[PDB]
């Protein structure tokens, strides 16, 4: 997951909150 | 590996962005 | 010893690779 | 915590 | 909560594609 | 500060 | 991208370098 | 500016100081 | 370069992991 | 040194430890 | 003013491309 | 220092 995706492009503060609890 | 740098930055943001929640970081 | 984000930056250079939860 | 090292492995996947 | 390089590091998840200025 | 994330914004340009 | 880690790195050395006067980055 | 400049070439403290206010 | 913000995460790591006994580094 | 070795692979703990004093 | 990490990194602002030893 | 970044400079090689 947040690997793939946010080391890629440049993520959001929404596309990181989806790794939350 | 600059993913595995990259991964330092990921988990500091998740500890700022999640608060009291917290988070699940898994490469 | 290990508060706030330095005890996230110590449970990255041990799991970074296996992954892991974080549950304050 | 606020541990060591190797106590915090106990916290991988 | 947030102090010295800790604040200019959240100043930096929020800001870092906007810019800022940091002025103590 | 020494605020919140959502607060913190109010810096940016 | 490794501009944005890179900034990271930056600010960091900034407010190292800066002290009491500050800085202002603007990517 | 520090971006262009100090994230192709490493910067000195020099470099980096022109980025103070 | 990628290699000096890497010698970054290595310090940090090197702080962590030897402790009281400290570390060299030279790049 | 640690540069060459370790910031072209990932490093394990034990790679990391031989730079300690 | 530079404890721990924090002290580390400093180090590595100015000493990072001479290096050197950190001996607590 | 737990000093400067000037005096630092005094433990680089
Ligand atoms: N809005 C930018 C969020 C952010 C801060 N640091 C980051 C590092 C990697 C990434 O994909 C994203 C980020
Ligand atoms: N004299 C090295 C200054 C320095 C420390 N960290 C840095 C990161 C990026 C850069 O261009 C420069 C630096
Ligand atoms: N076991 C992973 C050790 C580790 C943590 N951070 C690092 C940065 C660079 C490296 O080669 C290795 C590491
Ligand atoms: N590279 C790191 N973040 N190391 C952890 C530093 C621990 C720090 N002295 C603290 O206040 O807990
Ligand atoms: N990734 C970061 N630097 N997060 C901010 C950490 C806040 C820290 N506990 C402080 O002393 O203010
Ligand atoms: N980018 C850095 N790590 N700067 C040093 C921060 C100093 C920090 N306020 C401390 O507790 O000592
Ligand atoms: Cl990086
Ligand atoms: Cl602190
Ligand atoms: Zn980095
Ligand atoms: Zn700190």
């Amino acid at each position: 997951g947040i690997v793939e995706q946010c080391c890629t492009s440049i993520c959001s503060l929404y596309q990181l909150e989806n790794y939350c609890n | 590996v600059n993913q595995h740098l990259c991964g330092s930055h990921l988990v500091e943001a998740l500890y700022l962005v999640c608060g009291e929640r917290g988070f699940f970081y898994t490469p």
